[PDB]
């Protein structure tokens, strides 16, 4: 709704987007909606970012362009090669966060030898 | 009931060979909405439903195949069509996207603005339009053919489109084009297809398959269109995302085909019959360069 076009514009009034969303939905704030939820065989490996749905039976593969803070309130990407890392590909979220695609991953970090979600699949 | 597990409904040559008048869509289900699974954007099972509907259809898949996506941008501000092209083709292929205002999407590369300001350079593999514009809706007079992108498409089929290449244009029952339905006898294979999950509305994608750059069937394009008016109003389609419950099997088949650089004299029947069958493409093998103009 309306909703998203808010907590999108608040992230523009920051110098922290990341913080400025994570302290919004962590205070009761409307989580950002209208993801791109793909439709899977949950037969994938289950890694974080994969160039093609790669869902478990626990996970829900979207589209990555879609839960990128960063592509989603058309602000510059925090990259050091200035490149997104989800956008163009798909993102593994685990089924119990379904309800915050974008702050799941704000709040994560998927493992550099083992490219899983730490804490949801590394296992290193 | 087995159409139910197809992904949708393509016209059959029985009714292409009709000759009938103009008359108005009734669709005894018309507006009618099936819920989506997984409260996922109905853009994701209508793109689907379309690419398995081409997964039957004798398309070129060449390595770093080049598709442009008219129309994407849907849903406030996204582009679930552009990210189930990203699910479907090979990972090495190119897509660009395009819309009249500002989305964010998974293409390669994604421009604002009318379909005209999108300047193709070379040729490409593959189209796909959900253009439709929004004026079509003002039903004053008779259905008559409409201008609109369908000129600027048009144009694209007959110079920026590989031999062999394909398209997928949607229509509607008022949003039709006759020289778009003309051209497409001049590809190997041409039908409608209406997706299973939208079924209850008159859309349609227009299907050119293997373009010959020649002209291979006569079609009357206003006759035509009556013929899928007429279609339409014959075959009962229940709305159905059944085929979506097994997507094993979804992605674009990795086939390979090689793309060649031919002079138009040197196409004979050898050339021609395998454009006809997904098996070659002809076209430059240059870099890509597709920007706003
Ligand atoms: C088929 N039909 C038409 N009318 C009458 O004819 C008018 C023009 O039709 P028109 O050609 O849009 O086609 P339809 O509304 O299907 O398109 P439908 O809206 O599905 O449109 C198909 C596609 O249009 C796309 N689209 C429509 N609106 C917009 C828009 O505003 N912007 C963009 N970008 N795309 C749009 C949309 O996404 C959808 O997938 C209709 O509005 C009725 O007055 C019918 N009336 C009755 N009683 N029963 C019918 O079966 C019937
Ligand atoms: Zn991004
Ligand atoms: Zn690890």
């Amino acid at each position: 709704f309306a909703s998203n076009s808010s907590v999108l514009s608040l992230v523009n009034f920051t110098v922290d987007p990341q913080k400025a969303y994570l302290d919004f939905v962590n205070a009761g704030g409307a989580p950002l909606t209208n993801c791109v939820k793909m439709l899977t065989p949950k037969t994938g490996t289950g890694i974080a970012i994969s160039v093609k749905p790669e869902s478990t039976a626990d996970q829900e593969t979207y589209g990555g362009a879609s839960v990128c803070l960063y592509c989603r309130a058309h602000i510059e990407h925090p990259d050091v090669s200035g490149v997104c890392k989800y956008k163009g590909k798909f993102v593994q979220i685990p089924a119990q966060c379904v309800r915050d695609p974008v702050g799941f991953c704000l709040s994560n970090t998927p493992c550099n030898v083992c490219q899983y979600w730490i804490g949801y699949g590394c296992n290193c | 009931a087995s159409a139910d597990w197809k992904p949708g409904h393509a016209m059959p040559s029985l009714f292409k060979v009709q000759n009938v008048n103009l008359e108005r869509c009734e669709l005894a289900n018309y507006k009618q909405s099936i819920p989506m699974p997984r409260g996922v954007h109905m853009n994701i099972a209508k793109y689907m439903q379309l690419c398995q509907y081409l997964n039957t259809c004798t398309l070129a898949v060449p390595a770093n195949m080049r598709v442009i996506h008219f129309g994407a941008g849907s849903d406030k501000g996204i582009a679930p069509g552009t990210s189930v092209l990203r699910q479907w083709l090979p990972t090495d292929a190119i897509i660009i996207d395009n819309d009249l205002n500002e989305f964010v999407s998974d293409a390669d590369i994604t421009l604002f603005g009318d379909c005209v300001t999108v300047r193709v350079g070379q040729q490409v593999d593959l189209v796909i339009s959900d253009m439709y514009d929004p004026t079509t809706k003002n039903v004053t007079g008779s259905n008559e053919s409409k201008a609109l992108f369908f000129t600027y498409l048009c144009n694209l089929i007959n110079n920026n489109l590989a031999l062999g290449g394909s398209v997928a244009i949607k229509i509607t029952e008022h949003s039709w084009s006759v020289e778009l339905y003309e051209l497409m006898g001049k590809f190997a294979w041409w039908t409608v297809f209406c997706t299973n999950a939208n079924a209850s509305s008159s859309e349609g994608f227009l299907l050119g398959i293997n373009y010959l750059g020649t002209i291979k069937e006569n079609i009357d394009g206003g006759a035509m269109h009556a013929n899928y008016i007429f279609w339409r109003n014959s075959t009962p389609m229940n709305l159905s995302t059944y085929s979506l419950f097994d997507l094993s099997k979804f992605q674009l088949k990795l086939k390979g085909t090689p793309v060649l650089q031919l002079k138009e004299s040197q196409i004979n029947e050898l050339v021609i019959s395998l454009l006809s069958q997904g098996k070659l493409l002809i076209r430059d093998n240059d870099t890509l360069s597709v920007s706003t103009d």
